[PDB]
DNA sequence: CTCAAGTACTTAGGCCGGTC
DNA sequence: AGTACTTGAGC
RNA sequence: UUCCAGGCCU
């Protein structure tokens, strides 16, 4: 019922203005807050404090910090992480980059 | 990229394992013992010294020479040094932690001062997650000051068991500086000690106090027998950054240069050598810790100076001297500002004027800049005759081409190269050539808020200096005409356009999701106009219409 | 901070909504795997007007001499008249889009019926019309059973989750249903050939097309909508030329968690 | 279950995990006064067998973790006597799929 | 001794040899990454087995360029010494500090001081030798050595062995 | 620590059809090869541009190209240029 | 020009995979380093010529990995590794999930 | 680039590299040389050790199923021999001259080696001998040695191949011994 | 053990003089 | 600056 | 290069 009143409200924020917004963006923001447990917020305190990776979290105002705070507690990342990547320097693992290709011989001889 | 090829079989990485470095590794890593604060300088003779900036780490000077390791400069990526403190010291970041971990042990054994025995500790010793765990066990125990030996058993609590030795009281630990500072007690007006005790905590203290923690407490806490042992968050010995992360910014010859952190690392050094001698010879005994806070200190600074026992440590002249976070430091930090944004080559800006003679998805280049952005094409039998013609027809005609480069990585600089007439293509090489119309480009309007702030557009090359795009196209970049410039990138692999041409291209994001309607669309002159066009009471003779027909560039030619 | 906040959050190959966890953020990408870019403002004409008119249109009764299909929209019109087992298809139908209207007049309590939708329908029809030059004059040559029964298999088609098992199928159920609605609203006996004397063909050609147009309209395992939701929402909030906390400023109070609004009301009813 | 009308002791209380197995829910009368289930917002959940719920992630290659959360003292959650680990089926309105299908376990 | 190990390699081949010839080409190109290679870890490789059933698998294509990866999982004849592997081969090369002897790709080598001492060391030998009471070594003379040490080279497993404990020396 | 691979093509669960991205990273992908100097499984009808053949190649669906989907957890399905339609 | 955190926004978006880390990569930083296949640092002694990689201390000298990245990076890394913080870099994994 | 040659065992070396154990003929052969090692099949399968001969079988054998694969594409002959010792070691290097890598020096020098000291120069008897030594419980590198290594006592035995000793007693050991004595095909 | 300071962290994002 | 956790403090 | 300052993008 939160998360309903949380959209709600959300909404109501930007119909201010007429402005028209497809329930799903909204929607989505409204639930990456709720889905964790209860009122997870759009901050620095909020958000970028759960368990997504050091790096990740690390390219948004916790920066040194979080790091800091990784090599103590010797965190692993996964580079699941858009950023991560980015970093990295690696196609990440979006859209043109959700799914490997493949040479399959077979095919490759059966042309021709 | 990094040149030379080596048969060093290359892959991604996957896994980012965060550590905290071993006296020991940053030793067994090292290159350079790091003795001399001084820059180098054979006593004035220029070279290095063995002793600080390439004692053996990387070299500065275009010069192979760097420990055999060769590949001057560009490839031999830095060469960490060591240089052994005088004193542990403390980790100007882990300061805090190394604080409320004190606040959970017990000095002289090293052990929790909540077993298992105390319930409300289980309920922390076992929730899984190495900091909100290190959290409640923390909060739990950073009250019970004394390591006790017996504790009403899992029986009767009128049967006590015992555990752990050394009941010796824990005193309250409080900040100050770069250093630590508890208060036992003992009685008050009972039988000697009374009110406080006040003790200073030398790093030495804490550092064995912690190396005896327990394995199993270490992790019960949230640290890692292999790469995180709270031990560790004091610094023994101190790795050292080699010249390419402290370039020495040398100003022709005979002159300065130095950056910065290697000033700040000189310092750390000299501040060193004084305390060893202070020990090593005449000790005028606490005259010397008086000595040994200032290397608690440089070393302190030099990785973060934005302190709050404010002294910014200040670059004689004022500069507060850059303090390694500060560099990391979000926007403009290596992070925010370098990974997460760089700057890049094949772009170019430009002020933009609209046109309503293109096509939605063209975007007008001035040929100032078609044949300054090339692409690197590959010598094809399909184009290997259009290609000579470009490369054998000049980087200064329009469509032409700067540089060939042939497998034997070395580039062929067309505008100079005593053969550039000559030159026969080889399928194989490649040719950057000129950005020629219809290549597909990103293309945008900062600021990049939108999906559609940056679409992907036709080159259609043209003369004077602007960037002459269509007017639809117009609103999605939030784009007006009184001064406004924009940048424009060029893909550079055949994939990489097709994903461009595929994905971004103007067509497409033609209607938004943002909005499940479409984000362009006709506005002014063409808006303005196409109402006066329509109106009943607007009619139009032959002539013009027959002109009118003609325009639409498809008209089945029959009025 | 919002993109920021959600940049690694992509539709998988499972028409889930995950991030760098795998932590599940939407079941099913806008609670419809549909890509926000294929939708528009449809109406689901089965939830206003008065109980009185829904009949006037949905109703169709072979049992009937004035509630029957008059003949002259229908080719096996006279020869249906009482048929008993039509009836029963024709009940199941008119049973079925009433259930809907209590759907409806459920989730949308407002009354609204103008909604974002996949699949233009109006238009697939509009098409359909002069695409076969149908002339509302002469007599269409479809079934009860084939206006009824292929409808039914169109829905068995517009497939969002594949899963071969109860939890996925039962899902891609529920993230169907509104549109189905929208489809019995527009494909109904009645409106079918009295409304647009749909011939077989013509109908049979609406059908394949609201299909396809329909799987297209499908979402595309790849998207990146975290960062895009965020733009979404953070891009008409520059365009936000700002007695209760209203927009800008209001915005921010609510990312916040706001620990205290500055309006805070209370409407009761 | 419960029902005090102005409090209880805070050293009785400390007594509602004496008789394991069988648990003692405890509950505020002016709480209980108006039903929040039956709020205009609030939506239908529902437990689920473990075996709905081993289900649950055995057909969605879900860990424990992934699967989004609702708090123990979750307002709904007591109501139908949640527990750490039980799942539960939010089934809601929707305006686009017009019923969304959403599962939430317990902290 | 001489082992028979599962091993793989990951081989990167080139959009241009992306033919119908592939597998054959891949193979072709395993076989020379690999037949006559060394290292310490497997030692000597010496000949892959099955040639017609080496299996490719769907190798990946690469990101920026478009290379393929395969890894060419196969599996072939490998020697590798040990410390004590008692093995006999033909003396090769024989000088005044010892002789060593060719056993399989490898060359064990003996020094003076690790075979008998009786053993003298013949100077004005054609071609140089070893002798003692009944036994004389050069050339040829087959030897049965106990595999002292090995020394892991370059591509090239080296060791050094005696001969100075029973049941060894001359066969 | 599953080196069960993934998923047989039997049992598939993804969509029968191409993404977009899919496509676009196919296409791209192909072209960067033919550009490469590959082998071309058409006719070119003179299509001197490699996107080009690309995109015809995919239209005689002769790429042989495989897609590795992967799933949020680390199995994947295997679509052929073939299996996989394209109504993108 | 500058290629920016908004504009990297606005690609990810788009789905522009492949692009991004070309302008990330090859039209601008993109370098490549030497790991030690155990300690994830960036130790390795290449001396891409008589191909020894030793990398001591960890000694190695045989498992080895050339990976590409963003020099940036690879600098924020012997920065982090200056604070005593070690960025460790594995070509494979084990978590799984 | 070119990738080395990857085993079929992850043991995952988590930093502390400390430990890699003593190669010595203590049966402490190197970790990638372990009783249970993992066939790439993905089934577990005992150490494969091969005696001269035994092994110089292995080789020509593949070697010749090669020259075949060799020409079943050369159109889109060989047929074996009879054991013949030095008229061999010419066979062969020729078998090599075709199949082989040619620069394969080792190869070459490894069937020289092989065919010289080969010890059972014919299939069957080779088979004959592993049936019987293969049946002691005893390690392959073992039944190896004593494979291609000619004994006479147990001491001869039990000495030059160490790890033997408390395994089988002397008699029987003394007794496979003159088995093999006997099997040791002529030439 | 429960209440009011203490105690610290970004602040949007491209592009174009004087002297450290 | 504002602004939100966290710590210090009189009970 | 760096450090401060100012400026422009209705
Ligand atoms: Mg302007
Ligand atoms: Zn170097
Ligand atoms: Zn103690
Ligand atoms: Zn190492």
């Amino acid at each position: 019922a939160g998360r309903a009143a949380l959209y709600k409200e959300v909404y109501n924020v930007i119909a201010s203005d007429g402005s028209y917004v497809n329930y799903r963006h909204m929607a989505l923001l409204v639930d990456v807050m709720t889905t964790q447990g209860g009122l997870t917020s759009v901050t620095r305190h909020g958000f970028n404090r759960s368990n997504t990776g050091a790096l990740m979290r690390c390219s948004f105002e916790e920066t040194v910090e979080i790091l800091f705070e990784a090599g103590a507690s010797a965190e692993l990342d996964d580079c699941r992480g858009v950023s991560e990547n980015v970093i990295l320097g690696q196609m990440a693992p979006i859209g043109t980059g959700a799914f490997d290709v493949m040479i399959d011989e077979e095919s490759l001889v059966k042309y021709m | 990229v990094g040149q030379q090829y080596s048969s060093a079989p290359l892959r991604t990485v996957k896994e980012v394992q965060f550590g905290l470095f071993s006296p020991e590794e940053v030793r067994a890593i090292s290159v350079a013992k790091i003795r001399f604060p001084e820059t180098m300088d054979e006593t004035q003779t220029r070279a290095k010294i063995g002793g600080l900036n390439d004692p053996r780490l990387g070299s500065i000077d275009r010069n192979l020479k760097c420990q055999t390791c060769q590949e001057g400069m560009n490839e031999c990526p830095g060469h960490f040094g060591h240089i052994d403190l005088a004193k542990p010291v403390f980790h100007v970041g882990f300061i805090a932690k190394i604080k409320k971990v004190c606040e959970c042990v017990c000095m002289h054994c090293g052990k929790l001062l909540l077993d298992e025995h105390n319930e409300l500790m289980r309920q922390a010793l076992a929730i899984k997650d190495s900091k909100k765990r290190f959290a409640a066990i923390w909060t739990l125990c950073k009250t019970k000051m004394v390591c006790e030996t017996d504790v009403p058993s899992e029986d009767d609590p009128t049967q006590l068991v015992s555990r752990g030795g050394c009941g010796n009281t824990q005193p309250t630990i409080r900040k100050d500086g770069l250093k630590l500072v508890g208060s036992w007690k003992k009685d008050r007006a009972t039988g000697d000690a009374d009110e406080p005790e006040l003790r200073v905590l030398s790093t030495e203290e804490i550092l064995n106090i912690f190396k005896h923690i327990s394995v199993k407490d270490f992790t019960s806490l949230g640290f890692n027998e292999v790469f995180s042992r709270p031990e560790w968050m004091i610094l023994t010995c101190l790795p050292v950054p080699p010249p390419p992360v402290r370039p020495s910014i040398s100003f022709n010859e005979s002159q300065r240069g130095e950056d910065d952190l290697t000033f700040k690392l000189a310092d750390i050094l000299k501040a060193n050598i004084s305390l060893e001698t202070l020990e090593h010879n005449g000790a005028p005994h606490h005259a010397i810790e008086e000595a040994e806070s200032l290397l608690q200190f440089h070393v302190a600074t030099y990785m973060d100076n934005d302190i709050a026992g404010q002294p910014q440590a200040l670059q004689k002249s004022g500069r507060p001297v850059k303090s390694i976070r500060a560099r990391l430091k979000g926007k403009e930090g290596r992070i925010r500002g370098n990974l997460m944004g760089k700057r890049v080559d094949f772009s170019a800006r430009t002020v933009i004027s609209g046109d309503p003679n293109l096509e939605l998805d063209q975007v007008g280049v001035p040929k100032s800049i078609a044949k300054t952005l090339t692409y690197p094409e590959v010598v094809t039998p399909y184009n290997i005759d259009r290609l000579t013609q470009l490369v054998r027809n000049g980087p200064n005609e329009h469509p032409g081409a700067k540089y060939v480069i042939r497998d034997s990585g070395d580039r062929i600089d067309l505008r100079y190269s005593k053969r550039a007439g000559d030159i026969q293509l080889q399928y194989g090489w490649k040719v950057e050539r000129h950005i020629m119309d219809n290549d597909p480009v990103l293309f945008n309007r900062q600021p990049s808020l939108h999906k559609m702030s940056m679409m992907a557009h036709r080159v259609k090359v043209i003369p004077y200096s602007t960037f002459r795009l269509n007017l639809s196209v117009t609103s999605p970049y939030n784009a007006d005409f009184d001064g406004d410039e924009m940048n424009l990138h060029v893909p550079q692999s055949e994939e990489t356009r097709a994903e461009l041409s595929q994905l971004c291209a103007v067509p497409l994001q033609i209607v938004s999701p943002q909005s499940n309607k479409p984000c362009m669309g006709i506005v002014q002159d063409t808006l303005c106009g196409i109402r006066k066009l329509t109106l009943r009471d607007t009619f139009i003779e032959l002539d013009q219409v027959l002109n009118m027909l003609y325009w639409v560039p498809d008209w089945d030619g029959v009025i | 901070r919002l993109v920021k906040a959600l940049e690694d959050i992509m539709v998988h190959y499972d028409n889930t909504t995950r991030n760098s966890l795998g932590n599940v953020i939407q079941f099913i990408y806008g609670e419809d795997g549909m890509d926000a870019a294929h939708i528009e403002k449809q109406s689901l004409d089965t939830i206003g007007g008065s109980d009185a008119a829904f009949e006037k249109r949905y109703r169709v009764d072979l049992l009937n001499t004035d509630h029957t299909l008059d003949p002259s929209l229908l080719e096996s019109g006279s020869e249906i008249l009482g048929d008993l087992k039509l009836q029963v298809l024709l009940d199941e139908e008119y049973k079925q889009l009433v259930k809907d209207r209590k759907f409806l007049r459920e989730v949308f309590v407002d009354g609204e019926a103008n909604w974002p939708l996949p699949v233009n329908i109006r238009r697939i029809i509009q098409n359909a019309q002069q695409t076969f030059h149908i002339d509302h004059t002469k007599p269409s040559d479809l079934t009860i059973k084939d206006i009824v029964l292929g409808v039914k298999d169109l829905q068995e088609n517009l497939l969002v989750l594949r899963g071969k098992n109860e939890i996925i199928q039962n899902a891609q159920r529920d993230a169907v249903t509104l549109f189905c609605c929208l489809l019995r609203s527009r494909l109904a006996t009645r409106r079918v050939l009295q409304e647009y004397r749909l011939t077989k063909q013509a109908f049979d050609w609406v059908l394949s097309n609201i299909e396809a147009q329909f799987l297209r309209s499908v979402v595309h395992p790849g998207e990146m909508v975290g960062v895009l939701a965020a733009q979404s929402i953070g891009e008409p909030a520059t365009q936000m030329t700002l007695k209760v906390t209203s927009g800008v400023p209001r915005l921010k109070e609510i990312l916040n968690v706001a620990k205290n609004m500055k309006t805070p009301s209370l409407t009761v009813y | 279950i419960f029902v005090y009308q102005n409090n209880i002791t805070p050293s009785a209380m400390k007594l509602v995990p004496s008789i394991p197995p069988a648990t003692i829910e405890t509950f505020n009368e002016a709480a209980l006064v108006v039903n929040i289930t039956h709020h205009e917002l609030v939506p239908k959940h529902i437990r689920l067998s473990s075996d709905e719920k081993r289900e649950l992630l055995k057909r969605y290659r879900l860990k424990e973790s992934q699967l989004p959360r609702i708090q123990r003292a979750d307002p709904v959650a007591l109501y139908l006597g949640l527990k750490r680990g039980e799942v539960v089926k939010i089934i809601r309105k929707s305006e686009t799929s017009g019923r969304y299908a959403s599962y939430r376990i317990c902290m | 001794m001489f082992f028979i190990k599962d091993l793989s390699l990951n081989i990167t081949l080139h959009p241009s040899f992306f033919g119908p010839r592939m597998k054959q080409y891949l193979k072709t190109k395993l076989l020379e990454e690999v037949e006559g290679s060394c290292t310490g870890k497997f030692g000597y490789i010496l000949c892959v087995l099955d040639y017609d059933n080496i299996d490719i698998q769907r190798g990946r294509i690469l990101p920026t360029d478009g290379s393929a990866e395969f890894n060419v999982k196969y599996r072939a004849v490998v020697f590798k010494p040990f410390k004590g592997e008692v093995v006999d081969g033909t003396v090769v090369s024989c000088s005044q500090h010892g002789f060593e002897v060719q056993v399989g790709p490898m060359k064990v080598f003996v020094t003076k001081h690790l075979m008998p001492q009786d053993l003298t060391f013949n100077a004005g030998s054609n071609p140089p030798s070893y002798q003692s009471s009944e036994d004389v070594i050069t050339i040829k003379s087959r030897i049965r050595v106990k595999i002292e040490g090995c020394i892991s080279q370059v591509s090239s497993i080296h060791a050094i062995g005696s001969i100075k404990e029973d049941y060894l020396g001359a066969i | 620590t599953l080196k069960e691979k993934a998923i047989p093509k039997d049992q598939r669960a993804t969509t029968p059809y191409m993404t977009k991205y899919e496509r676009a990273r196919i296409l791209g992908t192909r072209a960067l090869q033919i550009s490469m100097n590959a082998p071309v499984f058409v006719d070119l009808e003179g299509e001197t541009d490699p996107l080009r053949i690309a995109m015809k190649e995919l239209a005689e669906k002769k790429i042989p190209l495989v897609i590795r989907r992967y799933l949020p957890d680390g199995s994947f399905e295997d679509w052929s240029v073939e299996e996989l339609i394209v109504d993108l | 020009l500058r290629f920016g955190e908004m504009e990297r926004d606005c690609m990810i978006a788009h789905g522009a995979a492949s692009f991004l880390k070309e302008r990330l990569m090859e039209a601008s930083d993109a370098f490549r380093v030497h790991i030690c296949g155990i300690c994830g640092l960036m130790t390795v002694i290449a001396k891409l010529n008589h191909n020894q990689f030793e990398c001591k201390g960890c000694d190695n000298k045989i498992d080895i990995y050339q990976i590409h990245i963003p020099y940036a990076a690879k600098l924020l890394f012997q920065e982090l590794m200056a604070m005593n913080i070690t960025p460790r870099l594995y070509t494979d994994r084990s978590r799984d999930f | 680039m070119n990738v080395s040659t990857s085993t079929f065992q992850t043991r995952r070396r988590r930093l502390k590299k400390v430990e890699e154990e003593e190669n010595a003929a203590t049966l402490q052969l190197g970790q990638e040389f372990q009783l249970k090692q993992i066939n790439h099949q993905g089934e577990e399968e005992e150490l494969i050790a091969l005696n001269l001969s035994e092994a110089r079988l292995v080789i020509k054998e593949a070697l010749v199923e090669r020259r075949r694969a060799f020409k079943r594409s050369q159109k889109k002959d060989d047929f074996m021999h009879s054991e013949t010792r030095e008229k061999e070691l010419e066979s062969i290097d020729v078998l090599l001259e075709q199949t082989t890598g040619g620069n394969n020096k080792d190869l070459k020098n490894t069937m020289q080696y092989l065919t010289n000291f080969s010890r059972f120069r014919d299939q069957e008897t080779v088979g004959a001998v592993i049936q019987l030594l293969k049946s002691t419980g005893l390690h392959p590198f073992e039944v190896a040695q004593l494979g291609s290594l000619a004994c006479d006592t147990a001491d001869e035995a039990k000495t030059l191949i160490p790890s033997l000793n408390n395994k089988i007693s002397d008699d029987e050991l003394e007794r496979i011994l003159k088995e093999l004595s006997n099997l040791e095909t002529l030439y």
